[PDB]
This record gives C-alpha cells, structure tokens and sequence, in this order.
C-alpha cells in the first residue's frame, strides 16, 4: 500500500508516549481469474469436402 | 482445420462429377466394327469368280 507520511514537525520534549506505535501496517490486494473457452461446433458431412 | 462441415468445410469437391459419359440413347453399330476392313495401296484392283 505505501510507506508512513513524514507528519511535518518531529519535535520531541523527552518522551514518546506513544499508542503502541502508528504502523499503518500494509494492505492486501486480491484478484480473480476468468475462464475462455472460445467453442466449436462441426458438422460430419462438412468434413469430407475438397 | 474443421469448422462447420456444412457447405465450405471442404473446398476443391470434385462436383458430384464422374469420368464416363453415358449415351441416354444406343448410336453403336457393331457391324463395320465386326466387318474388318482391308488396305489397298495401288488403283488397278481385281477379283475373280
């Protein structure tokens, strides 16, 4: 999905107390698969000619 | 490469076409056939009884 944002200003006071940390951790994408066929259908007679 | 056997299929028919030709009507004369003919080279011909 993408990496964490800078946020802008970084300034600390000595402590984080943090919320167990802002990992955002990544995103699942997902697909499908399709089926093709592409049918035939002969006669017997037609398949005798020239 | 079949695909519809129907009409086009098979390209290059030979036209429901035989190789004899057939006389509706008999025209033969099998006499002369049978009656073998003779050569003659000369003019001066001549036969005897």
């Amino acid at each position: 999905d993408a990496l964490a944002s800078v946020d802008g200003n970084n300034a600390h006071v000595e402590g984080s107390r943090a919320e167990d940390g802002e990992m955002k951790p990544t995103v699942i994408k997902s697909n499908v698969t399709q089926i093709l066929r592409k049918v035939v259908r002969v006669s017997d007679t037609a398949n005798t000619t020239a | 490469n079949p695909t519809l056997f129907v009409s086009y299929d098979q390209n290059g028919k030979k036209l429901s076409f035989a190789n004899w030709i057939s006389v509706l009507s008999p025209q033969d004369t099998p006499f002369v056939s049978m009656t073998g003919k003779e050569s003659i080279n000369q003019t001066i011909f001549s036969w005897q009884t």
